[PDB]
């Protein structure tokens, strides 16, 4: 195998060092990103003429 | 396979059908609510296929 993956990891760590790149940590399933009601909300009720 | 069941009548989402595929009753005008009670032998009832 010769560990091509190890060489790639070491090279990437050495070449980009000296800077900070931190991705955001939002969790998009926390119920703050959903429309409030389920099927029971009046959005899904039939509209009368 | 059970003998502990409940019958729930919800006046929202009243769908008229054998398989609940039909027009929906308007809850805002209802005159009476009569439960249909029959026997097992009512009109070739139980064992027809």
């Amino acid at each position: 195998s010769c560990g091509a993956e190890l060489e790639a990891n070491a090279l990437l760590t050495a070449l980009v060092a000296g800077e900070d790149f931190t991705l955001p940590d939002i969790d998009m399933s926390g119920s703050e990103y959903d429309i409030p009601g389920g099927i029971n909300s009046p959005i899904y009720a039939e509209i009368e003429k | 396979g059970t003998k502990d069941y409940i019958f729930i009548l919800d006046f929202a989402d009243l769908r008229t059908g054998v398989a609940f595929n039909g027009v929906t009753i308007n809850p805002r005008n209802i005159t009476m609510i009569s439960f249909d009670c029959t026997e097992a032998h009512h009109g070739l009832g139980k064992d027809a296929y």
